[PDB]
């Protein structure tokens, strides 16, 4: 069966309007998902469509908190962070993860079947 | 400003029923025209409760005017035409100039769709340009109707229930959502998701296949069955492939094939049929032969 | 209650409008120039065939 | 995820991969994977571990 | 190159394009009719020019 | 050189450009406004 429901990000509909641009208005914009005027109806029904179906996951907000962190530092950008164990855990792996992990590597190998 | 070209139209139409073509200029005119009505239509359209169906045409005007003989006359009968209008005939241009007039005339009335031969090349090559040719003397006409092509919306979509198209279904496609998210207002390209709806044709061979057409797929039964259930159509109707019987279910009632051009493959002979879906959604088919010559 | 999508699509409506009365008064003129050369055909028509039935006359004169 | 860059052959060769696919895996709008046409890894890299070491 | 000087610059000669556009239409769209009507009432004089002169052959 | 698509996609392409200009202004006004409270304390 089709049981995922369909999800399209950012990206892609920035590509798409752009792409559209491109072919319908003679200039493309750039990075911008919202200027849908001069295209023919037939495309904004395309664009509703994807938009409707956008999936913007933890990571994208994420990321983007943290670029606006390192824009306006001392404008009150200065957080606090929950302590939830993973980030405890994460706070005591960092100072020598790259040896851990390569570490966990060579133990597995070495476990590998052949 | 409104009923003057109403009446300008409804002579045209009449003139048009006796195989009298139009002047290059009202061609222009007309598809200037169909292009506005078109334009707002999305590629998947929605028609409400009853209508008639009707498939592959390739330009047998005469035969088309023997179809509207048998399923009713234009305004009064709603109509839904499943794309390959112009080629491998001799009346390419009246038939087309004729349905294109009706939809402009009734755009509420009768839905057209866009097929395989719509594309530049396609006509170039099978002779719907000889015609526009022959009949004109120029290439305007075949500029014209074809920058037109490029309109026509790609699927339809009855009564949320039942999925209409010329040719077939694509892997690139899931679910309507995503032909509804394409871009149809180009040529068709030579591999995507639009050669596909307009090319690919059911079969045997469970799953995906290879088209011996050259372009789009062979979706099994399991590729229709899935998409049925995953989008709830009750049933994909379809017009690619001659079908001597006139119209076949292929896959287990989920997909009809409904050619409506008789006599269309000379060694075969085949009978045209149309489906008509009435006020309760229940369909029922009208097979035809070749008008009196 | 100046909106910018309100002023777009007006701009586009009316120049779609412009367009539309540009093709009518187009199609208008082009059967006005028909029509004019068919009424200089038919003005010399009639001005050849009286001519010519003038020009009977004066030799039914001599 | 890698059947763009496998060249049309190998779509044309491999379907009854391509139909689990389709049956299977999630699908994105606008994606090609089914009809794909066609890179600085260590570029990409060095400016991911520039932002890594940011945060 | 798009800009806000030359969008407008664009509309304004453009508006008055159709302007005086529209107006040459309306001054030749008159002249036309009266034109016609013209050479329809030259049609109709030589028309009864015609019957006079056939009446005159039969007079004669 | 130019087609009315083109004109009205300029023009709200120029406004959303203006907004955004408006909001990363704010931002950097409320960062040096920060900065010289900081220095001033
Ligand atoms: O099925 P998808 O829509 O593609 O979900 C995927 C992903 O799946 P894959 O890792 O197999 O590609 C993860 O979902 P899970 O498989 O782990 O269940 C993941 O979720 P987690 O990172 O929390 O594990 C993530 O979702 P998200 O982006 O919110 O983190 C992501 O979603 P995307 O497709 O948007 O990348
Ligand atoms: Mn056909």
């Amino acid at each position: 069966g089709l049981p995922w429901a369909p999800k399209v990000r950012e990206k892609d509909i920035e590509m798409f309007l752009e792409s559209s641009r491109s072919k319908f208005i003679g200039y493309t914009l750039g990075s911008d998902t919202n200027t849908v005027v001069g295209l023919p109806r037939p495309i904004h029904e395309s664009i509703k469509t994807l938009k409707q179906h956008k999936y913007t996951s933890i990571a994208e907000v994420q990321a983007q908190m943290e670029e606006e962190y390192l824009r306006s530092p001392l404008s009150g950008g200065e957080e606090e962070v929950e302590q939830v164990p993973a980030e405890t855990l994460y706070q005591g792996l960092l100072p020598s993860l790259p040896q851990y992990m390569i570490a966990l590597l060579k133990i597995l190998l070495a476990a590998a079947p052949t | 400003d409104e009923k003057v070209f109403t009446k300008e139209l409804d002579q045209w139409i009449e003139q048009l029923n006796e195989c009298k073509q139009l002047s290059e200029s009202q061609v222009k005119s007309l598809c200037e025209k169909a292009k506005e009505i078109l334009t707002k239509e999305s590629n998947v359209q929605e028609v409400r409760c009853p209508v008639t169906v009707c498939g592959d045409v390739h330009g047998q005007f005469h035969d088309l005017m023997e179809l509207f003989r048998i399923g009713g006359k234009s305004p009064d009968t709603n109509y839904l035409f499943m794309g390959d209008y112009v080629d491998r005939g001799y009346y390419s241009v009246e038939t087309v100039t004729l349905l294109v007039a009706l939809k402009v005339r009734y755009r509420e009335r009768i839905t057209i769709l866009r097929g395989n031969h719509e594309s530049r090349q396609i006509t170039q090559v099978y002779g719907f340009y000889d015609e526009c040719l022959r009949k004109y003397g120029n290439a305007n006409v075949w500029k014209y109707f074809t920058d037109l092509f490029d309109y026509l919306p790609l699927t339809a979509l009855v009564d949320g229930q039942i999925f209409c198209l010329h040719g077939g279904l694509s892997p690139s496609i899931d679910t309507l959502d995503h032909i509804r998210a394409l871009d149809r207002l180009q040529e068709v390209p030579h591999e995507g998701p639009m050669c596909d709806l307009l090319w690919s044709d059911p079969d045997d061979r469970g799953g995906w296949g290879i088209s011996p057409r050259g372009a789009g797929y062979t979706f099994g039964q399991d590729i229709s069955e899935t998409f049925n259930h995953a989008n709830g159509l009750t049933l994909v109707s379809r017009a690619h492939q001659l079908v001597m019987e006139g119209y076949n279910w292929c896959h287990d009632r989920n997909v009809v094939t409904i050619f409506s051009a008789p006599n269309y493959c000379y060694r075969c002979g085949n009978q045209a049929a149309i489906m008509e879906l009435d006020d309760t959604l229940k369909y029922s088919f009208l097979q035809f032969d070749p008008a009196p010559r | 209650q100046y909106t910018i999508p309100g002023i777009l699509h007006y701009i586009q409506h009316e120049w779609a409008r412009f367009e539309m009365e540009r093709a009518h008064w187009e199609v208008e003129r082009a059967e006005l120039q028909a029509r004019i050369a068919f009424l200089q055909g038919e003005r010399k028509g009639q001005e050849n065939l009286k001519k010519d039935l003038v020009r009977r006359i004066k030799m039914l004169e001599y | 995820v890698q059947t763009k860059y496998l060249g049309r052959q190998w779509r044309k060769s491999n379907m009854k991969t391509m139909s689990a696919i389709y049956q299977k895996v999630r699908h994105r709008l606008n994606d090609d994977w089914a009809y794909g046409n066609d890179w600085d890894f260590q570029a990409e890299e060095c400016a991911l571990r520039a932002n890594i070491e940011r945060f």
